[PDB]
């Protein structure tokens, strides 16, 4: 459901492009008019994932780095909920990748949390930090360590992403991966270069937090 | 329609320094990590290195040290491959390739370089007899360095004289357009690619590659499959 109190906003959303298009024929500021959190027809547009109406809205010329009263911009929004072709569209339109939100999120941190694989790599090819951190001091093999989302590790390793920044707890994607018992999460990371011996705030290795018997599989792995 | 067309195939005597190139088209070139990957004689898939849309990450395999060098140029649409001192164990096909960590979705037809003048690291069988309408499985086998349960091992299906394509990546997905009949599955050091129903179209040559890291590419020396 969209809570936009805008019209064109949630024709944007329902993927409605004809009506849009005549609003917007009637009245051309309509294609930037900000709802009560500020986002226009093309944040909703993003969200709802209507590509159509999106390569509508960019071709009218419409900003495309504008943040939302949460400081969410439509790249964060389509990276979020996986709109694979508008993530596209957008940084070809000059969208920033490291653009961050009032939580400090750059839509990477999104797309690695929520397993947009083919999102992420656009997003790190088109130059995104993978060692951005969030207001929490995560990043992206943050998120991708504790949903074990084994892929995504993969993807962000190649892109050169560290395996050791600690969040503001302290935690390594290592310490996340243990604590959920990822186990072949775990065993990436260690595998490539992720330390068994970096402390949290609670001066405790990530093998003591380790579940199961996850702590001596990654044990043996550094130390035999 | 996505292209890749490689040139700069020739003979050349040992010691000899080659300079492949790669014409592409029908995608946006800019956008993608590129691959070099060759083929020797009878041998599998060995991927040589890969570069990133914008020239930012360059990976080589350990043989390579130093002798090869590739490189990109987004406004031409064109990969190269910088090959010095030849040796006579380079003499393959060398492919042109678009796709990042196991994903290798698109190969050119590939361009042969001979070099005039020990076996592979995964293990496949050398034959499988397949009869029309039953089902068959090809294996690929490895040490615990080679093949796990946090890395990848892909399918490549090849013709003679055809650009190889994508079965199956992340051990057991498989490509759009692909048929259902191939599937791909894993246990321990081992992973088993499976045909159900049988064609004679899908008799063919098939390769392995266990994706490591973004450095590390092992591979089979092949299956050929024989449809009665």
């Amino acid at each position: 459901g969209c809570v936009s109190n805008l019209m064109v906003c949630n024709l944007a959303y329902s993927g409605k492009l004809e009506e849009l298009k005549e609003s917007i024929l009637a009245d051309k500021s309509l294609a930037t008019r900000t709802d009560q959190d500020s986002r226009t027809a093309l944040h909703w547009a993003c969200s709802a994932g209507h590509t159509e109406i999106v390569e509508f809205l960019l071709q009218l010329g419409v900003p495309v780095n504008d943040k939302d009263d949460a400081g969410w911009s439509p790249l964060h929004i389509a990276a979020s909920a996986g709109r694979d072709e508008i993530v596209k569209a957008l940084l070809g339109k000059g969208a920033q990748v490291n653009a961050v939100n009032q939580n400090g999120c750059t839509p990477l941190h999104y797309a690695a949390s929520k397993n947009r694989h083919e999102i992420a790599v656009m997003l790190l090819e088109g130059g995104a930090n993978p060692d951005a951190k969030d207001h929490y001091e995560a990043t992206a093999m943050h998120r991708a360590a504790a949903k074990g989302n084994l892929k995504m590790i993969h993807i962000l390793l190649y892109y050169k992403a560290s395996t050791n920044i600690q969040d503001t707890e302290g935690n390594t994607p290592l310490h996340l991966a243990c604590d959920e018992e990822r186990v072949e999460e775990a065993k990436l990371l260690v595998s490539q270069g992720a330390s068994i011996y970096i402390e949290n705030k609670e001066e405790k290795t990530p093998l003591q937090v380790a579940k199961g018997g996850l702590g001596l599989i990654l044990k043996r792995m550094v130390e035999g | 329609e996505v292209q890749l067309v490689e040139s700069g195939g020739s003979l050349v005597k040992p010691g000899g320094s080659l300079r492949l190139s790669c014409a592409a088209s029908g995608f946006t070139f800019s956008n993608y990590s590129m691959n070099w990957v060759r083929q020797a004689p009878g041998k599998g898939l060995e991927w040589i290195s890969s570069i990133s849309g914008s020239s930012r990450y360059i990976y080589y395999a350990d043989f390579v040290k130093g002798r090869f060098t590739i490189s990109r140029d987004n406004a031409t649409n064109s990969l190269y491959l910088q090959m010095n001192s030849l040796r006579a164990e380079d003499t393959a096909v060398y492919y042109c390739v678009r796709g990042v960590i196991d994903k290798f979705d698109y190969w050119g037809r590939g361009t042969l370089v001979t070099v005039s003048a020990s076996q592979s690291v995964l293990t496949q069988p050398a034959s499988v007899s397949g009869s029309p309408g039953q089902s068959i499985t090809i294996s690929c086998a490895g040490t615990s360095s080679d093949v796990g349960g946090y890395n990848y091992v892909s399918w490549y299906q090849q013709h003679p004289g055809k650009a190889p394509k994508l079965m199956i990546y992340e051990d057991s997905k498989r490509p759009s357009g692909v048929s259902n009949r191939f599937s791909g599955s894993k246990s321990g050091n081992t992973a088993s690619l499976t045909i159900s129903g049988l064609q004679a179209e899908d008799e063919a040559d098939y390769y392995c590659i266990s994706y490591i890291s973004s450095n590390t590419r092992l591979f089979g020396g092949g299956t050929k499959l024989a449809v009665l």
